[PDB]
RNA sequence: GUAGGGGAGCGUUCAGUCCGCGGAGAAGCCAUACCGGAAGGAGUGGUGGAGCCGACUGAAGUGCGGAUGCCGGCAUGAGUAACGAUAAAAGAAGUGAGAAUCUUCUUCGCCGUAAGGACAAGGGUUCCUGGGGAAGGGUCGUCCGCCCAGGGAAAGUCGGGACCUAAGGUGAGGCCGAACGGCGCAGCCGAUGGACAGCAGGUCAAGAUUCCUGCACCGAUCAUGUGGAGUGAUGGAGGG
RNA sequence: CGAGCUGGAGAUACGCUUUGACUCGGGGAUGUCCGAAUGGGGAAACCCACCUCGUAAGAGGUAUCCGCAAGGAUGGGAACUCAGGGAACUGAAACAUCUCAGUACCUGAAGGAGAAGAAAGAGAAUUCGAUUCCGUUAGUAGCGGCGAGCGAACCCGGAUCAGCCCAAUCAAGCCGAAGUGGCUGGAAAGCUACACCUCAGAAGGUGAGAGUCCUGUAGGCGAACGAGAGGUCGUUGUUCGUGAAACGAUGACUGAAUCCGCGCGGACCACCGCGCAAGGCUAAAUACUCCCAGUGACCGAUAGCGCAUAGUACCGUGAGGG
């Protein structure tokens, strides 16, 4: 979610890590607009999570080259 | 524009009456006060390479002789 | 609209301890904080309340009535208690939970 | 990827009646062009496209309040798949 | 006793000081046959709902009927004149809290090189459906081009763009210029013009040479066969 | 920091939090399209290309000027600074001079500040000894259709006070003393009776007027890590509008010396006297104020900013007004 156990995974995970959440999120925003959005709070999380996702990516940048 | 220093701008223009009496006549009216601008000229010279650029009088008589980072 | 800023968004107490009501109606009467509404200067302890009539009109067959709900405070009830009065707070320190702080009157406790 | 772009699938009850014929309709984003847009859909829905429409769409309302409104600006795009009809099921709807 | 000079005071706000006043009730407001030489002050009662009198002293955005003054409120004119082309309407039926004024039907009359249809510009959602009924609609309004909510607009070939140029605009190198900047070949931008591949129907409450249906055409890329060899420019000509 | 949060909005639903949220300090990473804008086009936020990296997606480069090369420049700033250009009304109870003014305005450049600066000076005592600013001198000297009217500098006091070099503590933040009863009330911090604190009785809030209830205050602490040349002609500046009028300054023409040398000391000469120009950089005191804090015999909603917020409604084709 955050912790190494984030870090800990791939450059491609990372990637499916991402790709995968916005496959979700889809789904979800349809059912929103489809009505039935239950979950609003599910919502924010999985974006939440997409941003990490690569804001730690981000951190790899830097870390092992400069 | 010359080669060595900027040039044009002037100054104003008078003209007097009743001008020059004995010594002095009464004295010296004046009936103009204006305003005005000097120019000047060019010739092809060059440094570095082929130019051409303005030049005045008051220095391709200058550069005519001793040259100073610009050659006529 | 300036708003209980007078103070600093700070509450002088837990949405959790015991608190008298000095001043003001309740005088004495105390009761668990329940909500804790710093900015405002908010308090919710089971002493004051009142009976409010529900406004819910194409609400699932309204039959609304009168609820008895508590109605909120501000720094009109000192804080805590433990000699059965109020009691300021002052002597600090911590526990074998060094990661804190208390508070205590003349006695020292909370 | 893939599934970016599509915005939300065209409710409506015409657009629900196209389906009943296999057209399926959602909004994507304004900025979609056809080519990339017929792609996205396919490959998020497993399924090729044999024909797309699409055009843009203003809004500007309001209820009250001095403060009028503003436009909120649209897509809906249009896709027609081959005899191989069907999306999924979020279309029997 | 007019211009004008001189004298003494009244009142407002702010300020420092003294005495203080107030939720059993301050300021402000409203009433009043008291007091003082005037400016003005007091008492009592009503309203009001919190700050406020009196005294000395200091400073003042300090006192008003006038300026065709300024802002704002409200009058008179006066249930007055008007209701925006002299193309007219009538009946029945319906809906509704309530309709001359809405909808339906049956007649009437007015336009008909238009008062019909289709664009362009221009305006936007004013379109369609269900609601509404404050304000707008010169009257009514159950209705609307008005308020709300939702839907609606679908193009390889129609217009425009990824093509072209005119006027004109711009413009490397270039020509001038106190600054800013003024001009200027090519090249570029620029229609209103050139160039260019579909047509007949059907049909949402609402779209259509765009969707569907039938049948067609253009270019592009690859596969196959035919071929059996050149292809042929930011340059020439022809032509448009 | 320590237990609430879920922006103004306040509403419902879902939820997030002491496995330390929220919020506050301070660095990162993301940062679409336009706009200097700069791949090319363009009626701003749109339209089209190209090269390279590349599994698609997706990434990056593609403007002009200086410079090998890094690297610098193009834009934007309320006022303040200097620079190039530079009004009229108005005054003179008319007007040409002069005044208004080198202001208003235009443009250029720049910084947080500028500009100016180390004596070919000022100036008379054979003195002072960079520049700038304040007082003063003095409205004196002087200029002036000698009208209207304009107006120095030296000396002296004060701010600040360097000359050097070329060319032959403030922000986050944590800690913080001292009251009860009765009474009036719808509510007391008011009345009253006894009590305490006080290097904190500044202030705000509490159902009315609060030292001791809250937030604070005096006073104490307080972070990883974050700041601190001469001349002639045309003219002009300085009080200097031709006047006997010097010197500076320059468009145009000309055109020197160099120590038994050069410049100046208001024509001019001699004498006496002060200084050495044609290369440069330079704190400090100075100005202003978009922004920040504190204060206010400042306003308190026709005041006060135009705005209790809005450059919005609304008026204009637009500048602009509002």
């Amino acid at each position: 979610m955050k912790p190494s156990e984030m870090r800990n995974l791939q450059a491609t995970d990372f990637a499916k890590e991402i790709d995968a959440r916005k496959k979700e999120l889809m789904e979800l925003r349809f059912q929103a607009a489809a009505g039935q959005l239950a979950q609003p709070h599910r919502v924010r999380q999985l974006r939440r999570e997409v941003a990490q996702l690569n804001t730690v990516k981000a951190e790899l940048a830097r870390k092992g080259e400069q | 524009t010359g080669k060595k220093n900027l040039v044009v701008n002037s100054v104003i223009r008078r003209g007097k009456a009743r001008a020059d009496g004995g010594v002095g006549r009464k004295t010296t009216g004046i009936t103009k006060r204006v305003q005005r601008a000097n120019l000047h000229k060019k010739a092809i010279r060059e440094n570095g390479q082929v130019k051409t650029v303005w030049l005045s009088a008051n220095a391709l008589r200058t550069l005519s002789k001793g040259p100073y980072k610009g050659i006529e | 609209p300036s708003a209980g800023s007078h103070h600093n968004d700070k509450l002088h107490f837990k949405k959790g301890d015991t608190v008298i009501v000095l001043s003001g109606k309740h005088k004495g009467q105390t009761g668990k904080v329940l909500l804790a509404l710093p900015r405002d200067q908010k308090v919710v302890v089971e002493g004051v309340n009142v009976i409010t009539k529900n406004v819910k009109p194409s609400m699932t067959n309204p039959q609304g009535g009168q609820e008895q709900r508590e109605l909120a405070l501000h720094a009109s009830k000192v804080a805590l208690v433990d000699p059965e009065t109020g009691k300021a707070t002052r002597v600090r320190k911590q526990i074998v939970d060094g990661k804190k702080v208390r508070v205590a009157v003349a006695s020292g406790k909370t | 990827s893939h599934y970016d772009i599509l915005q939300a699938p065209v409710i409506s009850e015409k657009a629900y009646s196209a389906m009943e014929r296999g057209v399926y309709s959602f909004w994507v984003s304004p900025k979609a062009t056809k080519t990339e847009i017929k792609d996205a859909i396919q490959q998020a829905f497993g399924v090729r496209v044999i024909g797309i429409s699409t055009m843009n769409v203003p809004g500007k309302r309001k209820r009250v309040g001095r403060f009028i409104g503003q436009r909120n600006d649209r897509k809906k795009a249009i896709v027609r798949l081959a005899e191989g009809q069907s999306i999924e099921a979020l279309a029997g709807q």
